[PDB]
Parts: C-alpha cells; structure tokens; sequence
RNA sequence: GGUGCAUUAGCUAGUUGGUAGGGUAAUGGCCUACCAAGGCAACGAUGCAUAGCCGACCUGAGAGGGUGAUCGGCCACACUGG
RNA sequence: CGGUAUCUAACCAGAAAGCCACGGCUAACUACGUGCCAGCAGCCGCGGUAAUACGUAGGUGGCAAGCGUUGUCCGGAUUUAUUGGGCGUAAAGCGCGCGCAGGCGGUCUUUUAAGUCUGAUGUGAAAGCCCCCGGCUUAACCGGGGAGGGUCAUUGGAAACUG
C-alpha cells in the first residue's frame, strides 16, 4: 500500500522498541539493498533471503551492543509518495553531524552519503538513520 | 579626552583597580555614592555581562560605539571572537605610548597623541584610534623632546611587555609580533561579552 | 543556422480550416514546496490540409505569426 | 568538589479551617565543571532549608554530559512533559546561548559552545527536565563505533 | 495538511488592524476625499474641554479634551502634567499613545509645540512637558 | 561610438575609466565595454589599458577624445595604429 | 516568472479561422469584401480595488516577511482630450 | 573652487555638556511635601499618614553633541508551523453514502531519458553584500581583482528511483 520502504522502516523501528531479536517480510530489489547496507555498517547482524513462491521473503536479526543497548536509535523517512525529495552532489547532508548515515539512490545505484559525496554524483535521498 | 570625571569612581564601582595597581581601592572599596558602604544586592547575569563590558570599556578608554563597532570588525577575522577583539583593542595608538613607557595612564596616553607629539614613520598622527601593524615605529619627533613629563613616565613604567620592543636612547617603539591573551589583562571574562551582544 | 522551438502535444480541436489546437503539458517545482503540478497550455498550429484528427499526438514547430494568434505549424503526426 | 546554583523559589500554599499554610519550593541546579550536572528540589517552611533540601536532592541524581571540544557532538531535542529544549553545536568562542535555567544547567554543566532554543512552556522545572532529556540521548565518536564493530576513521 | 491540500490553498497570515487610526489617514479637499499617509503627530482644533472619572478603582479626576484633527475627525486625547493653558477653539497638537484608565482617550497632547504651554515648575523629565531649562 | 572617459571618486577627488559608448547616453550612464583606467591625482599618471580592444574599437569606427587621443599616443595605441592602417 | 476579492461565473462578434485585396521598413483582421460559427474560461475567463518594473534596501539562524528613499537600466507623462 | 586643503611660529586651562532612567521585566536609592487629591503608566499596577512607583533635593546607572517621545516594517511570534503546529474532554472530523475531475498506487524483465544527477559553451550590465589587496594622518569614503546569484538557452554523458 503506497509505501513499502516506510513500512520496512516501521518494522524495524517496532521490532527495535520491542528488543525483538528477528524479523521478516516479503522480499523486493530495494528492500535487499537496504538490508545489505544496513549489514555492511553493521546496523544490523545477519539478513537472509527465503525463497517462496509468491515473491520471496527477507529476514533481518537486530543487533544489539553489551548490556542491552540498542545499536539501531532511529528512522525517518525522507522521500514520500506526497512529496518527493532530490539532492545535488553538494547538497547531500550529513546524518547526525557525520555519526549517522544516509541512503541516497543516484545513477549509480543505492549509496551511502560517504559514497555519493566522494564520486560527486547525486540522486534522491530515501531515508535517515541513526 | 570622552570623559573627563574621577577616576577612583568607577573602578571603585567596577571593582577592579583598572589604570593603576590597588592604590585606586586602597580604602573603602565599596561602590561610590551614599549606598555600597551600607549593603549589596543580588546579581544576575544580565549585571555580570554588562561588568565585563565595562571592564573593557573602561579599561581602554573608548567610547560604546566605536568599541561596538570594534568588536564587530574583529568577527571578520578568523579564530576565536573575544581573542581577536582583545588582540584589535591591544592594538590601538594609545595602548602602544602607554605600554610603551612614553606614559602612565590611558588619559595621559591620549592627549599625548592628540597634541601630535609622536609619530610613525616620520607621519604625525592625531588620531589615538589608530591601529598599528607589525614594524611599524614611533619617535616623538623632537616635540617635547627634553620634556619633564615624559622623563617621568619613563621612570615611573613598570617594564615592557615581551611583545614590544622598545629603547630610549632615540623614544623608538615597535611591536615584535602579536599578542596573545595569555598575555593580557585576565581579570575579566572575555566569554560573557560576546553573549551580551548576542541578545 | 539556428534552430526553433518544437513542442509535443496531443490535438483537442480540428474544427477549424487548415489549423488545429495542441495542448502541451508540463511539470514544475511549486513556489514553497516543491510538488510535481500538471500544468497544460492551449497552442494553435497550421497544417497542410486539414490532416490531424482529435486525440492524435503531433509535433509542431515555431514560426512566424501566421494570423491574429496563430505562430505554430504542424511537423508530424507521430501517432493516434 | 560541586559547585550549585538557584534557579528559582516558589510559595505555594494550602487551605485550612484555620486558614492558610504556606511553604517555600525552591529547584537548585548543582555541577562541576569536569562534566557531571544534576538538579533536585526541596520544600520548607523557610527559603534556606529548602536550599538545602534541594541541594542533597540534587546530589542524589548527578548525569554526565560528553564534552568533545567543549562542545556538544551532535544536536538533539529533548521532549520531556510540556517543555521543549534544542541544543545544537557552536563554533568556538561562541560562547553559549541559552533560556536562563537552560543557561544554568548547560554553565555548570561545563560546555562552552553550544546553542539552544525553547520550543515549548517556559516553566522552569520542565524547562530542566527537558534539558537534561535532551542530553540523555547525546553520542560519542568511540562509543557508536564500539557498538557498529568498526574503528574511528572508518566511521568519521 | 497533507502537501496536495497545500498547493491547492496556500497559508494565510492574519491581518492585524492598528491602535492609532485618526494618524493613519489625510484629507484632499479638492476630491473631499481621505487617503492613507501615516504620520507621527497631527494638529487639531479643540472643541470642548472637561474632566472625566476612571474605572474601578480610581477615582481621580483626569483632564481630557475633544479635538477636530485636519481631517474633521471626534478624536478624545488626554492633557497630561500639572495645569494647562488650554480651552475651547484652541489649537493643539496630538500624539500618539494611548491610557488605559479612560476607556475612550486614545491620544496624548505634546505640551511646547502649539498654542499649547509647558508646565511650570518642572525639574526632571524636562525634556517632556516642554519646560525650558532654569 | 567614442571611447570615453567616465568620472567617479569622491568630491575634489576624482577617477577615470576609459570606457566606449554612444554619445547620445550619460556620461556616467549607459555603456558597451570597459577597457582601462585613469588616475590624475598622481604626478606621475597611471594608466592601464587593454590594448588589443582599444584597436579593434579603432579598426571599427570609434573616435577617441582629445585625452584619451594622448593616452593612446603616449602609451602606443595611436602610432601601432597606423603601423597597421600602412601594413 | 513577480497582487487582493468567487459575498466578481460566464465573457466575446473583427470576435474565431479561411479565400482575395489594401496598408506598413517588416509578419499579422492592422484595415476591407466574401464564406463558416467560432474563440477564452474552476490550471479562475470577465469584472471591481490597489499598484510604474528591476538591480536592489530593512529585518531574519535560514526559509521567508516588508519596501521600491539615493544611484544604474527599461517604461509612461508633460494643463485636459484629439 | 581659492590664499582652499596643508604647513610654520607666539598666547591660552582658559572660550566648549546635555538628556533619560533608578519596584520587577532592566543597569541603578535616601530624605522632604502630598494624602484614592495632585498625579504616574508598555504591562504587573502605584496614590486612603512611615510612598525606594506621584513633585522636588541629594546620590547612582546608560548614552554622549546628542538624548527622549511618536508613526511604519521585521524579529521575538512555532501567533498560518515546507523548514516548523494541530482536531476524545481547551478552537478545530462534514449526519451518512454513491461517485466525475484531481492526488496516490503490489512484484519481476526489456526498452525510452519526460522528471532525476553530471561535464562543456554563451549569458545573468555597472554600482550593492562578501573575500583578498591598496589610496586618503585613522575611520567613514574611494580604487583594483576575485566570488556569489537561474526549476536560463545549445549540447555530451549515467539509467537506481518516479513517469
Ligand atoms: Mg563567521
Ligand atoms: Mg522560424
Ligand atoms: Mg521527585
Ligand atoms: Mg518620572
Ligand atoms: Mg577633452
Ligand atoms: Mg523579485
Ligand atoms: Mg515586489
Ligand atoms: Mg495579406
Ligand atoms: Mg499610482
Ligand atoms: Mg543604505
Ligand atoms: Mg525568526
Ligand atoms: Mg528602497
Ligand atoms: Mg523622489
Ligand atoms: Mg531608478
Ligand atoms: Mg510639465
Ligand atoms: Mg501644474
Ligand atoms: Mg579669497
Ligand atoms: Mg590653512
Ligand atoms: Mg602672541
Ligand atoms: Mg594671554
Ligand atoms: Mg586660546
Ligand atoms: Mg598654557
Ligand atoms: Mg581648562
Ligand atoms: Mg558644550
Ligand atoms: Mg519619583
Ligand atoms: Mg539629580
Ligand atoms: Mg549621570
Ligand atoms: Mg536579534
Ligand atoms: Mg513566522
Ligand atoms: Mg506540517
Ligand atoms: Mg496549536
Ligand atoms: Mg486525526
Ligand atoms: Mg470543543
Ligand atoms: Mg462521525
Ligand atoms: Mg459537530
Ligand atoms: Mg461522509
Ligand atoms: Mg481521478
Ligand atoms: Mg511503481
Ligand atoms: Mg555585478
Ligand atoms: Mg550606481
Ligand atoms: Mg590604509
Ligand atoms: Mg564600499
Ligand atoms: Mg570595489
Ligand atoms: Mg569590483
Ligand atoms: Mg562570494
Ligand atoms: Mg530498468
């Protein structure tokens, strides 16, 4: 309905609140480059994908660091349905004074901020975490 | 010069022995008037900010405009804000002759330099607001020359700041390089003026 | 030499003799916010002899006023 | 040692057959200038041992605030009750910009640099505890690179 | 709103009326019309003169007057100091400022720039009051 | 089309720009191209001009005034002129 | 591309297009005769009210808000109308 | 312009300081007079016999050849909230439904470059803001160079996303 990158984003947001250890859903392009994003900063732990015959699902464990603490501390969603957001190459900001990160989809595929700022290449920014 | 009234007055009232070493604040170094000896009142911290500007204003001996101005040209620079105003105030033509030995107060300083009786670079200057530069020089262009007061104020001058160099056989003065606020007056609070002009 | 403005659009009206109307529509940010808004203009073009018919996509090509508000001409019909 | 400060005394009162009775609340904010801050309240029928009061009360419940170049690492909100605090980073020699109990807690905090707006009531209580909120969910450099498994300068 | 509701009807500010009309406006005898041109002070003819009681809870006399300003407006203004040299068919010259004590005078009467004299026996505030220095 | 000379500065203190315009426009108005500058306050005059645009202005028909004839003569505009009117 | 009103909903007929002609430095219902009934408008036509336009000035963290003093560029007017 | 700027000598502390404010907001208090009168006032409000708020005197604070008052605009005002607000009880969900236009739209592949991102060419006058250099004894002021500013026209690129 709508937005599918919203609604990943609100079940990990859920499942971070709820201290839930794994989650899953169904499966696209998109949804598996954020994953791996997510994995390669190591926001999260692990992430499959499980092959079933409507669409396939991914499955993501939620990291958390020593004595409970919560490694993931927010999402937001930049670009909506309603209003679509583009940033140049020198306009690209920095998510929480450089200790976040933000993901940008420019000509050359899903990329973080650090990634779209040093080939000076720019796209729509999807989304903020911290 | 701007002002012209008592001077044990508002360093009383300040609180600091500003133009001088303690001899202002000798006795009662309560405020002036016929209230200060009797009782105080709280401060707040529209009171302390407003004592540090008079800390400087008064200490210098420039009037609020100019020092306003002042301060806004020194946020052109790079660095820390107060710093660089320190610095541009410490740069000044009567800062120079006074510190320089050719004086005792800031008063005296300034109508030395009014009177044109120092020059740099062979230019008479009536104007204390000048700012000096590094090299620059000063003389006394054989004005007053064999004169009392300034004989005084030679003997009567503490020493030189390192940041100065100056010798007496010819009156020649010259700033070695910048100084920095390690080197400067440390009894006011340079941080809280800047907020005070931030509101 | 230089070159004129070419514009596609889709043809409204074809009741007229020898001209016919083109809407041609257009995207833009809006003032304050930033949205994606339809924005469609009515032009007049000039065609051989009455060729176009309604709900055909054409391009026309700039020129000089033909009448009173009259200053395109047909290039081609690309379709249906 | 731990340096304090009065923000502000309030008479309150209560209804009796008698009368009335009224009695002094006062908010103190105490710190010291390492980075260590905190607040309490205290309640008496005279001012001086609802300092005190407030004083013990405030010594119970110290926080830490991460200080790297006497300055605030990142911009955060805080969003306790009714009140709302903005901090976000300055230059230096900025010196600090602040609400008057949002200056107190910051200057004894210890930070410098750091400039702070009120979005919310001006009630001073809440005012504190949305300031201290807000320094709650503050970060540092070492410690999220801990938490992700990479070092420094792969991170910044 | 969402951003669709925005784009088609934008925000709209409040318009926020003055306090001091009868400055806020001139006369054109040749068109008998008015015009908007602000001004700080105006001058008027006086028509009549007295003195009002307040609100709860004063109760001391206040000295006002009922001027005709130059675009034939009823403007009530308040004499301030202590005595005045004012009376009817005078020409007096009116400011801006409101008080609240009298729920209808609206303007204030600048003593040493008219017809209108200073008060005498005037050390502080000298500026005001329009008293010369002694 | 003459190559002119548009004063500015201060009162007492004046400025020149050697400048081409229409002699139908303001002295201080309306120009087409800046080329050089002029200060007569100097005993020694500074003049700086671009020397290349000055003689495309003179090959296209721009008449100088009597001052900037003897700037362009002093600083060879004049005489490299008709160098190349000969050659 | 830069204004207020929908408690201002229809406006227009040389208007809309064409065939010939006249006129101008030049295209053009700019003008004439003939032929068909068109054209614009809730993406605000028509009407009422205010207003010279811009580079720019004041303020503001910024986005924005207010204004068009001096100077520079464009436009309109010269007691009213032809 | 004009014996003008400027310079050289002799005399002179002599010929040159005022305005507003002082309970809180907001820096700075004592006495006398008056007694809900005279009056002050942007607000909280002061004045009924012990007035730091009315008038004066002394003192103090701010600014300075200026200081106060008024009128207009912006800020504070997140008090039209894109940045940056809301709708159970404080103002704020139409009484409900069917539905044209409009807004938005599940998954994958190929293709297009309208949106999107980027390189080059031309242009966005001068003066103005800004940066670096200078010239006036400093400053204001003036001069040189540079930078900024467009959903701008021509054209070459990429195809993740919307179309
Ligand atoms: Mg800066
Ligand atoms: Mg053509
Ligand atoms: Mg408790
Ligand atoms: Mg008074
Ligand atoms: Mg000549
Ligand atoms: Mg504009
Ligand atoms: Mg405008
Ligand atoms: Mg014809
Ligand atoms: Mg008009
Ligand atoms: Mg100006
Ligand atoms: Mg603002
Ligand atoms: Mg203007
Ligand atoms: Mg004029
Ligand atoms: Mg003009
Ligand atoms: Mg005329
Ligand atoms: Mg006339
Ligand atoms: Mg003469
Ligand atoms: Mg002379
Ligand atoms: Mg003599
Ligand atoms: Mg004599
Ligand atoms: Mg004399
Ligand atoms: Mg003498
Ligand atoms: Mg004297
Ligand atoms: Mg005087
Ligand atoms: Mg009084
Ligand atoms: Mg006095
Ligand atoms: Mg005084
Ligand atoms: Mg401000
Ligand atoms: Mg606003
Ligand atoms: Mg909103
Ligand atoms: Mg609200
Ligand atoms: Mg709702
Ligand atoms: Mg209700
Ligand atoms: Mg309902
Ligand atoms: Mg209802
Ligand atoms: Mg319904
Ligand atoms: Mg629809
Ligand atoms: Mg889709
Ligand atoms: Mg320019
Ligand atoms: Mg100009
Ligand atoms: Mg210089
Ligand atoms: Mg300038
Ligand atoms: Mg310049
Ligand atoms: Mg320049
Ligand atoms: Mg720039
Ligand atoms: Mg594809």
């Amino acid at each position: 309905m709508t937005d599918p990158i919203a609604d990943f984003l609100t079940r990990i947001r859920n499942a971070n609140m709820v201290k839930h250890d794994k989650l899953e859903l169904p499966a696209s392009k998109i949804k598996k480059e954020i994953a791996e994003i997510l994995k390669r900063e190591g926001f999260i732990r692990d992430v499959e994908y499980i092959e079933d015959d409507n669409a396939g699902t991914i499955r993501v464990f939620l990291k958390y660091g020593a004595t409970g603490e919560r490694v993931i501390t927010g999402l937001k969603r930049i670009s909506k349905p309603g209003l679509r957001v583009y940033a140049k190459s020198t306009e690209v900001p920095k998510v929480l004074n450089g200790l976040g990160i933000a993901i940008v989809s420019t000509s050359q595929g899903v990329l973080t901020d650090k990634e779209a700022r040093a080939k000076q290449v720019g796209g729509e920014v999807l989304a903020y975490v911290w | 010069a701007r002002y012209t009234g008592p001077s044990w007055k508002v360093s009383r009232r300040l609180g600091i022995s500003l133009s001088g070493t303690g001899k202002e604040l000798e006795r009662r170094p309560y405020a002036p008037g016929q209230h200060g000896p009797t009782q105080r009142k709280k401060i707040s911290e529209y009171g302390l900010q407003q004592a540090e500007k008079q800390k400087l204003r008064h200490m210098y001996g420039l009037t609020e405009r100019q020092f306003k101005n002042t301060f806004n040209k020194a946020g052109k620079l790079q660095g820390k804000h107060g710093e660089n105003f320190m610095i541009l105030l410490e740069q000044r033509l009567d800062n120079i002759v006074y510190r320089l030995g050719l004086a005792r107060t800031r008063r005296a300083a300034r109508q030395l330099v009014n009177h044109g009786h120092i020059t740099v670079d062979g230019k008479r200057v009536d104007i204390p607001s000048y700012q000096v530069s590094v090299g620059q020089v000063i003389s006394v262009r054989e004005k007053s020359a064999k004169n009392s007061a300034i004989a005084e104020s030679l003997e009567v001058s503490s020493f030189v700041p390192e940041y100065v160099t100056f010798d007496a056989e010819t009156l020649t003065g010259s700033l070695n390089r910048l100084p920095e606020r390690s080197e400067l007056a440390a009894e006011i609070n340079e941080a809280f003026i800047v907020e005070f002009y931030s509101r | 030499r230089n070159q004129r403005k070419v514009y596609t659009g889709r043809v409204v009206s074809d009741k007229m003799d020898k001209t016919i109307t083109v809407v041609v529509e257009t995207y833009k940010k809006h003032g304050l916010y930033g949205k994606r808004v339809k924005y469609s203009k009515k032009f007049k073009a000039h065609d051989e002899n009455n060729i176009a018919k309604t709900g055909d996509v054409v391009r026309i090509s700039e020129t000089r006023p033909l009448s009173a508000t009259k200053h395109f001409r047909l290039l081609e019909v690309v379709e249906e | 040692d731990l340096e304090e400060r009065v923000v502000t005394i309030n008479r309150v009162a209560k209804v009796v057959k008698g009368g009335r009775r009224f009695r002094f609340t006062a908010l103190v904010v105490v710190g010291d200038k390492n980075g260590h801050v905190g607040f309490g309240t205290g309640k008496a029928q005279e001012v001086p041992d609802a300092i005190r009061k407030a004083v013990e009360d405030a010594k119970k419940n110290m926080v830490f605030v991460p200080t790297v170049d006497t300055t605030i690492p990142h911009t955060v909100v805080g969003h306790f009750g009714g009140g709302e605090i903005l901090l976000k980073p300055a230059s230096a020699g900025s010196g600090v910009t602040a609400g008057g109990p949002v200056r107190a807690v910051l200057e004894l905090a210890g930070v410098a640099d750091v400039s702070s707006k009120s979005l919310g009531s001006n009630t001073p209580i809440n005012m504190v505890r949305a300031t201290i909120d807000g320094i709650k969910q503050l970060k540092n450099a070492e410690d999220v690179a801990k938490l992700r498994g990479k070092t420094v300068e792969e991170l910044l | 709103p969402t951003i669709n509701q925005l784009v088609r009807k934008p925000r709209q500010s409040k318009i926020k009326k003055s306090t001091s009309p009868a400055l806020n406006k001139g006369l054109n005898s040749f068109k008998r019309e008015l015009t908007d041109v602000n001004s700080p002070q105006k001058r008027g003819v006086c028509t009549r003169v007295g003195t009002m009681t307040p609100k709860k809870p004063n109760s001391a006399l206040r000295k006002y007057a009922r001027v005709r300003l130059s675009n034939g407006i009823e403007v009530t203004a308040y004499i301030p100091g202590i005595g005045h040299n004012l009376q009817e068919h005078s020409v007096v010259l009116i400011r801006g400022g409101r008080v609240k004590d009298l729920p209808g005078v609206r303007y204030h009467i600048v003593r040493g720039a008219l017809d209108t004299a200073g008060v005498e026996n005037r050390g502080q505030s000298r500026s005001k009051y329009g008293t010369k220095k002694p | 089309v003459k190559i002119r000379l548009k004063r500015m500065g201060s009162k007492k203190k004046p400025f020149y720009r050697i400048v081409v315009a229409d002699s139908r426009f303001p002295r201080d108005g309306r120009s087409i191209e800046t080329i050089g500058t002029y200060n007569p306050l100097l005993d020694p005059v500074e003049v700086k001009i671009d020397e290349e645009a000055t003689l495309k202005w003179m090959h296209n028909g721009a008449k100088p005034s009597d001052t900037v004839r003897n700037l362009l003569s002093r600083e060879g505009i004049m005489e490299k002129f008709h160098n190349q009117k000969l050659g």
